[PDB]
């Protein structure tokens, strides 16, 4: 966060500082074995691109190949060797925010994961993403730092 | 059409999003829209410059995409204060104010 | 950097060049600055009877990198079957003389 | 071996209406419940299209030029109509292209043939005379009151030669029945070569000789745009041509 | 995912920084907004049990207790009204909290007039 | 009028469509501001002889 | 050379369109304070200062 702001101090808040990338484990070739489930490096008949290929309920008509959504994005694919039909989700990029009090004050920091389940990154899941490094409370106060979706940050430890 | 102000503006958001996404389609006077594609049918310095010609066009898309929105977010802000201003004066209070 | 080579290889002392001696023997970087200097020297580096002091790589696995140099004689393995050391069947020596 | 066919009856070519028909799948791309618009050859709505007829004595087989692409549209019955005739001049000069479905299979030849002045075939109840210098072989599956509808689009793009058909029942006795019917891409051939020129070919029936009841239009692709609407399933259900009338643009 | 792509990019300066900026800047912009319309009162007020206001019904932009949202009824025709690098940030405020705030300004100005927004 | 101008100004995109649609936004944006500013009767009144 | 062309001409046209929606705004702005004026001053008479 002092990298990110330029600066050796840093203000109570929440830095979005850098960007949770899912690093592609594996590479499939289909024209080796397929690996499904996970965030690989897939090339399907010269079409190349990272993702997690799950299965689909998309029945394509036998003379279709490739799957692509409103946006011109190819997010459905057949395999060449079985003809089966894959999903292909994104992997789980998201941003990294740093969520501190003043360093005058604590050198305790949160990271929030935004968009990003906790199974694939004091952890906390919110619907704004994976929280982790703050304690979860039941009681209510007023936000001090805004972390979204109706989740806000304090120091009294850091607490959610 | 009675919530047609709040249709435009989701309209307006999803249809720029749509415009950025479709963007990256475009080659921008490059042999093709795909990074992979120049990287693997060329040598480093020619590649160099057809992904600074996709660079630049995606620059100036990002660019234009930022400069829309921070133009709606005005217009957006506006019409909040407005609200507030109507929120505080029509719904804490009676307005003399004529409509 | 001075060396000897053919009359239609001199195009390959060049930045951003594909060509043999680029790879294999002498490769400049894309963001080289610099000047390569070029002359005829028939009159002293040949012979009649043929002046084989200046070899060339000929046969390497990868390509250089900028400002690399290679004498390492050591065999190639230009077939399926190993070589271990020796030459024979698909089995080359890497530096080959200038006739 | 080659006859002439000296018994046939003069007539005028007839036109009709091409409707909406003509589309077909411009890619291998699956899209669900979304509206494409695409710019490619396409044939266009309500055009005029050309309609020979096989009836006896009537029996149309002439040389038509092939231009941008060909939408060949057959009401056909007892599968009178077996092949095509590709080229530039028809001759042994060039190479041309040859389609075929005999009793057993479809052959697909790009060689340099001496095409017949009248090329048929018969039935008992003649196409050419040489081959010198074949490059492209390829034997396949076939692909086959008027009782089948039998659409073909003929398109040469790269070097590619693409044949996209659509087989639908219809019970309709004389035109083109209205309606929307998307054509499937049936196969992609890596010929290479020059075609200008396009002739069909029929099969006589024996019993002088007779023409089975047949008839066939063609039609010609123009570049233009569609937007195609595609369903949950993934099929072409609907189509608007961009250029059509304002209402469609 | 380009390392070639990111270095040629990475001569173009803060760019990215400057869009990113702008956008951060306007998300927060967002919330704020929400936050000056929506909370105005620091009391969360509520109606009486028993709605008798001399003849007046509220029932249609009171809270339903009958749904699990405990939106009014023109709330919930409201919202069924209305229909590579990008994400979208959640709305600090919720709808369910955007709601109970419509609410406790509802409460409000339907048992106190305009006597809970100048003071108690 | 140049068609190989516009055979290369189509591969940049839908930038021509974005300015566009900004300068219809700004015109029917004006009558909207002529239409709020003035049109705030319904009837057409008269003053008497 | 018509890449030079259209690019140079394209930052022309997209710097006029930014700055006409930015005056846009202002004039939206200056009409909705015109409208009211139009229903506070004309269609009543307002007891706000100035
Ligand atoms: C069928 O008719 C055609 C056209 O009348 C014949 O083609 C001609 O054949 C003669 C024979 O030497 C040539 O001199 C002409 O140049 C041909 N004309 C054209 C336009 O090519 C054809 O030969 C006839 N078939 C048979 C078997 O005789
Ligand atoms: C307040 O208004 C509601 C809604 O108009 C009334 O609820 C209706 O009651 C009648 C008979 O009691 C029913 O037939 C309707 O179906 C009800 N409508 C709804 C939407 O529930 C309610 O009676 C009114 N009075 C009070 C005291 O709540
Ligand atoms: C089709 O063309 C013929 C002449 O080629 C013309 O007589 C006829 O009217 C045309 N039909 C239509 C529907 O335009
Ligand atoms: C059909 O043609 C193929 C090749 O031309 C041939 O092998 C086959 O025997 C033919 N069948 C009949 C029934 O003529
Ligand atoms: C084509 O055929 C003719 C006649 O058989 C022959 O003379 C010629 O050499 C052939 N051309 C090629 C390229 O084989
Ligand atoms: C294709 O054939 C036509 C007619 O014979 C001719 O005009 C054209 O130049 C040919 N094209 C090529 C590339 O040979
Ligand atoms: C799509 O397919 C399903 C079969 O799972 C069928 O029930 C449905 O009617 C089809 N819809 C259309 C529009 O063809």
């Amino acid at each position: 966060t002092k990298c990110t702001l330029k600066s050796f101090t840093v203000e109570k808040g929440i830095y979005q500082t850098s960007n949770f990338r899912v690093q592609p484990t594996e590479s499939i070739v289909r024209f080796t074995n397929l690996v499904k489930n996970k965030c690989v490096n897939f090339n399907f008949n010269g079409l190349t691109g990272t993702g997690v290929l799950t299965e689909s309920n998309k029945k394509f008509l036998p003379f279709q190949q490739f799957g692509r959504d409103i946006a011109d994005t190819t997010d459905a694919v057949r395999d060449p060797q079985t003809l089966e039909i894959l999903d292909i989700t994104p992997c789980s990029f998201g941003g990294v925010s740093v969520i501190t009090p003043g360093t005058n004050t604590s050198n305790q920091v949160a990271v929030l994961y935004q968009g990003v389940n906790c199974t694939e990154v004091n952890v906390f899941q919110t619907r704004a993403g994976c929280l982790i490094g703050a304690e979860h409370v039941n009681n209510s106060y007023e936000c001090d730092i805004p972390i979204g979706a109706g989740i806000c940050a304090s120091y009294q430890s850091i607490i959610a | 059409s009675a919530l047609g102000k709040l249709q435009d503006v989701v309209n307006q958001n999803a249809q720029a999003l749509n415009t950025l996404v479709k963007q990256l389609s475009s080659n921008f006077g490059a042999i093709s829209s795909v990074l992979n594609d120049i990287l693997s049918r060329l040598d480093p310095p020619e590649a160099e410059v057809q992904i600074d010609r996709l660079i630049t066009g995606r620059l100036q898309s990002l660019q234009t995409y930022v400069t829309q929105q921070l133009i709606r977010a005005a217009e957006i802000r506006a019409s909040a204060n407005l609200a507030a201003t109507k929120m505080s004066e029509c719904v804490l209070g009676q307005s003399k104010r004529v409509d | 950097d001075s060396f000897v080579i053919r009359g239609d290889e001199v195009r390959q002392i060049a930045p951003g060049q594909t060509g043999k001696i680029a790879d294999y023997n002498y490769k400049l970087p894309d963001d080289f600055t610099g000047c390569v200097i070029a002359w005829n020297s028939n009159n002293l580096d040949s012979k009649v009877g043929g002046n084989y002091n200046y070899r060339y790589r000929l046969f390497r696995k990868s390509n250089l990198k900028p400002f690399e140099r290679d004498i390492s004689t050591e065999i190639y393995q230009a077939g399926s079957t190993p070589c271990n050391g020796v030459a024979g069947f698909n089995c080359y020596f890497p530096l080959q003389s200038y006739g | 071996q080659c006859v002439n066919l000296t018994t046939r009856t003069q007539l005028p070519p007839a036109y009709t209406n091409s409707f909406t028909r003509g589309v077909y799948y411009p890619d291998k791309v699956f899209r669900s419940s979304v509206l494409h618009s695409t710019q490619d050859l396409f044939l266009p709505f309500f055009s005029n299209v050309t309609w020979f007829h096989a009836i006896h004595k009537r029996f149309d087989n002439p040389v038509l030029p092939f231009n941008d692409g060909v939408y060949f549209a057959s009401t056909e019955k007892s599968n009178i109509i077996r092949g095509w005739i590709f080229g530039t001049t028809l001759d042994s000069k060039t190479q041309s292209l040859l389609i075929v479905n005999n009793a057993t299979n479809v052959v697909i030849k790009v060689c340099e043939f001496q095409f017949c002045n009248d090329p048929f075939l018969g039935v008992y109840y003649r196409v050419y005379s040489s081959a010198n210098n074949c490059t492209f072989e390829y034997v396949s599956q076939p692909f086959l009151n008027f009782k089948n509808l039998r659409e073909f689009v003929f398109k040469n793009i790269d070097g590619y030669f693409k044949i996209y058909s659509k087989h639908t029942p219809i019970n309709l006795v004389r035109d083109l029945p209205q309606g929307f019917s998307a054509l499937e891409p049936l196969v992609d051939l890596p010929i290479g070569i020059n075609i200008t020129r396009f002739q069909t070919l029929l099969a006589l029936h024996r019993s002088g000789w007779t023409a089975g009841a047949a008839a066939y239009y063609v039609g010609y692709l123009q570049p233009r745009t569609f937007l195609l609407k595609y369903n949950e399933n993934g099929t072409i259900t609907d189509a608007v041509d961009c250029a059509l009338d304002p209402l469609s643009e | 995912d380009s390392t070639e792509c990111s270095n040629l990019l990475l001569q173009y300066g803060s760019f990215c920084t400057q869009l990113n900026r702008a956008l951060t800047g306007i998300a927060v912009e967002q919330d704020k907004n929400t936050q000056e319309v929506f909370a105005q009162v620091k009391q969360i007020y509520k109606t009486p049990p028993i709605k008798d206001f001399g003849g007046f019904n509220f029932s249609q932009i009171l809270p339903d207790p009958s749904k699990p949202s405990k939106r009014s009824p023109i709330e919930d025709l409201l919202f069924n009204k209305v229909t590579n690098g990008l994400t979208v940030l959640p709305p600090l405020l919720t709808d369910e909290m955007i709601a109970q705030y419509t609410s406790a300004l509802l409460a409000g100005t339907i048992t106190s007039g305009w006597t809970f927004g100048a003071g108690p």
